[PDB]
RNA sequence: AGGUAGCUCAGUCGGUAUGAGCGUCCGCCUGAAAAGCGGAAGGUCGGCGGUUCGAUCCCGCCCCUG
């Protein structure tokens, strides 16, 4: 359902900006952006409708899954840089 | 091999590790920097985990032609051990400089053979034990007249790294 | 530093430890002998605990003057272990000498790094681990083709040995 | 003519990459190994841009080898 995605998106970039975890935002992940997430099941139904619906209902599910996937892309980031850092300081030693 | 003294001293330097390198005086002079690779710089390089590197410059390490005339004293040694409660960031190297400028002449040797954390002694801090080997080079060293210089030694260490003796 | 061979083979001479003593050769040339001192010798003598000792004759080692010429080469190599239960007194270095002769040009590297005595192998027995490094001076070695040259290296270790291959 | 997982390759004809061997990492096995089986992780599909609601797939240019 065109629109109603943008309850979707909401449900994801809060479940998304909530893990603070690694392995919590792998599952957060795959159930809002897997394969079988519902922002992937609105894509796969867009070679069904009719070719005078498709330029418009397939405009409004790339908007919102995209919004999600940048979501998820700053936070992987963010979350992986933040692991990154934590080793650095985790390794330090007495050089002396 | 150049018969220079060295000192090694916390750095931040690409392509190293910013918590496992080194910077590399001579004196007061950089001459080049040691320790682990960056974990970042080896991944992106294709590099082996863990690898290790160390440059320095030879033309800033000044040419030295030392002439030694060391006099040995044969008279006995007296050991004794200290143990030394600092920060945990305090570098162990600063810690056994200010034993030594306590300790004075008679302190022949300073080795440091144990760090230590643990519950026992508190966070944010860590355990040093160093091993003292007095020496005086005219007569027997008494036992006390070698504490007296311990004695010195860890109140050098208290005022200058804040060094508490471990009880 | 003097760029010769040395076997070392099991030898009693005073005042070395009869059951830690080697008597070094070059080539059949019998040049000295080290190890750890025979404890009464140490006991009598006052020597700390333990004091080893060597001595060889210089003049008794031929002066070498060897131009190698090595050829590297670049195909990849393949890593294999092999695990050998011989008696307990067979020296290692001659099951690593039988394992060397079986496996043939194609046996680039071997190197012991496990002793094992213990019930799961026997009585007066020992288990003996190397790392065998294959490589072809022409192809990238198959994994049979060095497999077939570790069997033969077995084989040559049970007919020179008595090696059995651990199970 | 091809470029696809770290490597070697099969394959996908605009709206789901799906994979196979090696390698790697685990599990069984060994006191510990190797070798074995067994499981698994593992992919802006050569770069920059068109076109398109959407490009590994179509168009332009460029990089790479035969």
């Amino acid at each position: 359902s065109p629109e109603a995605l943008t309850t979707a998106v909401d449900a994801a970039q809060q479940a998304i900006a909530l893990a603070d975890t690694l392995d919590v935002l792998a599952r957060v992940k795959t159930e809002h952006l897997g394969d079988r997430s519902p922002l992937a099941l609105a894509r796969q139904a867009l070679a069904v409708l009719p070719k005078e619906q498709r330029a418009e209902a397939g405009k409004r599910v790339n908007a919102a899954r995209n919004a999600a996937q940048r979501s998820y892309d700053e936070r992987l980031a963010t979350l992986r840089a933040e692991r990154d850092a934590a080793v650095l300081v985790a390794e330090g030693i007495d050089v002396t | 091999a150049s018969r220079v003294d060295v000192t090694l001293r916390p750095a931040q330097y690409l392509p190293w590790h910013p918590g496992r390198c080194a910077q590399v005086f001579v004196g007061e002079s950089s001459v080049g920097h040691a320790g682990q690779l960056h974990p970042a710089v080896i991944e992106r390089s294709g590099l082996p985990k863990g690898t290790c590197a160390v440059e320095l410059n030879l033309d800033a390490i000044p040419c030295s032609a030392p002439l030694p005339a060391p006099r040995v004293s044969p008279y006995p040694a007296v050991f004794q051990d200290v143990s030394l409660v600092v920060a945990a960031d305090i570098p162990a190297q600063a810690v056994a400089d200010a034993v030594r400028a306590g300790a004075g002449d008679l302190l022949e040797d300073i080795a440091l053979f144990d760090v230590f954390t643990g519950p026992q002694i508190g966070e944010h801090r860590k355990s040093l034990t160093f091993a003292l080997r007095f020496r005086a080079p005219d007569r027997t060293l008494t036992e006390d007249d070698a504490s007296a210089a311990r004695d010195a030694a860890v109140q050098s260490a208290a005022e200058r790294v804040g060094a508490v003796l471990r009880g």
